[PDB]
């Protein structure tokens, strides 16, 4: 078990650890998150009391290095950090456990439900899609731009999202034209899967870490990767079956941890029914057709 | 954007551009078999390819031989479509080229774009306008030549035969589509006024009757007056 302390809680703010949230008063002595688990990826992320606009957050892993929060008064935001000196830290730790201001991560032990949304994610990914190497953990907000959105302005705070793009000459053959765009099996299976992220699990990883960053920040162009990666598949007649078991599973857990009240701009409508209903895939998704038709029914 | 009536006079300007009409790329009779089912059967068919400045068209001829063991043939005479008019646009000289591709029928847009990838600075566009252009084929020359083809084939024509030489692209585009719209409403009528008089003659290099400026009017006259009776006939009013 992990944890992440905090010097201080200068400002009042609803803090994220993965799907659970707290909320923190101004200065009310708050130093922490413990036991959190080791082995996924997490996510610390934050909303202040004064500006529901921006959401923003850190991806880490506790694997990679020590890390804690400390408020910037200038920069007016909780910075994550990096601390090299081991023992300092633990020292650190072990004092605030010891006056127990930090709050547990909350897991329940039957669910699986992080796990199974982060199965794929693996942070050495998550930092090439957020490039700024000077620091082993990444920082997002609901503001950042993709580089596909940025096609269509500063590339230091870009998601470097794989660019997915069905009318382009990537995706389409020539003299397939139209074979390739009504079957999108070679853009997916030789250009995408083999070609660029050479095997599912990262590919998987990829849409996972999209459909995240759309929940906890709402980012709208990584909502839009999530739906390209998802249409894609859906749209392709030839895939390995083992691919369609996994993504009915990921995307059951998606649509399964969704807030309720946000399905109106967190879900497309047209590349849902298509995938459910239109593509070659309408009969694979039985977890996710199930659950979205009991759950969301409007939107479809 | 699309083309509405707001941005109708650029139809007229010197960018090059084409209009392309796919409705009459597959033409089909329908009948019953012995055992009293229906089928179809697929006549000869073609692209209506007009750059309506110059009276330039591109009528691409479809072979039946075409669908010749193929499915879902009307979603793929879209992609024939583009698939020819993308040919065309590669053989004409670069300084030819259109700068943009109008398609009648918003369906065009997916297979067009698709087609023309090669070709980004190339605009497709797609329009509200409610173009008569599927009324080609009551045009008897080119339906004829559709008709006697036996084989693919590219016939060009001018469409305004020597009109531009007394009136303005604006002008002639009002007279091919009012003609169009009244072939469309109601052939037999259209066609009648026409060529009622004898005396007045299609040169044998030309589609229409070489009326005189006088009998222009009275033929633009008539084929107003033909529509708007047709209309009332539709609609009870």
């Amino acid at each position: 078990m992990n944890t992440v302390p905090f010097t201080s809680a200068p400002i009042e703010v609803t803090i994220g650890i993965d799907q659970y949230s707290f909320n923190v008063k101004e200065n009310q002595p708050f130093h922490g998150i413990k036991d959190i688990p080791i082995g996924h990826v997490h996510v610390i992320h934050f909303q202040h009391a004064d500006n529901s606009s921006m959401r923003y957050g850190y991806w880490f892993d506790c694997r990679m290095g020590n890390f804690y929060i400390q408020y910037d008064p200038k920069d007016g935001l909780y910075k994550m950090m990096e601390e090299r000196d081991g023992a300092k830290f633990e020292n650190i730790v072990h004092n605030f456990k010891e006056r127990q201001m930090m709050v547990s991560y909350p897991k329940i032990d039957e669910d699986d439900t992080w796990y199974n949304l982060t199965e794929f994610v693996q942070m050495d990914k998550i930092r090439k899609i957020v490039r700024k190497d000077e620091n082993q953990f990444s920082y997002v907000d609901s503001s950042m731009t993709t580089v596909q959105e940025n096609e269509l302005s500063d590339p230091a705070h870009s998601l470097n999202y794989t660019v997915i793009n069905f009318k382009s000459r990537e995706a389409i053959r020539p003299g397939h034209e139209m074979e390739d765009f009504l079957d999108k099996s070679y853009y997916l299976n030789t250009v995408m899967l083999q070609g660029i992220f050479k095997n599912s699990s990262n590919y998987f990883g990829e849409l996972q870490f999209a459909f995240l960053n759309a929940m906890f920040f709402g980012n709208y162009g990584s909502s839009l990767q999530w739906h390209a990666m998802i249409e894609l598949i859906c749209s392709s007649a030839t895939v390995p079956k083992h691919m369609l078991d996994k993504l009915d599973e990921i995307l059951y857990y998606q649509i399964k941890t969704l807030p309720e009240q946000y399905s109106d701009i967190l879900l497309n409508e047209r590349v849902w029914n298509i995938c459910l209903y239109s593509s070659f895939q309408k009969n694979s998704l039985h977890n996710t057709e199930k659950i979205m038709e009991n759950k969301y029914p409007e939107l479809l | 954007g699309a083309m509405n009536s707001s941005n109708y006079a650029e139809l007229f300007n010197n960018d090059i551009k084409l209009f392309v009409d796919d409705t009459n790329v597959y033409r089909v009779t329908v009948h019953k078999t012995f055992e009293g089912n229906v089928a179809t059967k697929a006549i000869n068919g073609c692209i209506f390819t007009l750059n309506p400045k110059t009276g330039h068209l591109f009528l691409k001829i479809i072979h039946t031989s075409v669908w010749a063991g193929q499915k879902r043939l009307s979603q793929l005479a879209k992609w024939k479509t583009a698939e020819e008019v993308s040919a065309l646009v590669r053989s004409l000289p670069k300084e030819e080229q259109p700068k943009q591709i109008i398609v009648t029928r918003k369906a065009m847009l997916d297979p067009l774009e698709v087609h023309m990838l090669d070709f980004p600075n190339i605009a497709i566009r797609p329009t509200e306008l409610r173009l008569p252009f599927s009324a080609a084929m009551s045009i008897d020359k080119l339906s004829d030549v559709v008709m006697k083809a036996t084989e693919p084939q590219m016939v060009l024509f001018n469409i305004y035969d020597d009109w531009l030489d007394r009136i303005s692209s604006y002008t002639a585009f009002s007279r091919l589509t009012l003609l169009l719209r009244a072939l469309k409403t109601n052939e037999e009528s259209a066609k009648m006024i026409l060529l009622s008089d004898p005396t007045i003659t299609i040169k044998s290099y030309h589609l229409w009757p070489s009326f005189t400026d006088e009998q222009w009017i009275t033929i633009e006259s008539q084929m107003r007056d033909l529509i708007l009776t047709e209309y009332g006939r539709k609609y009870n009013v």
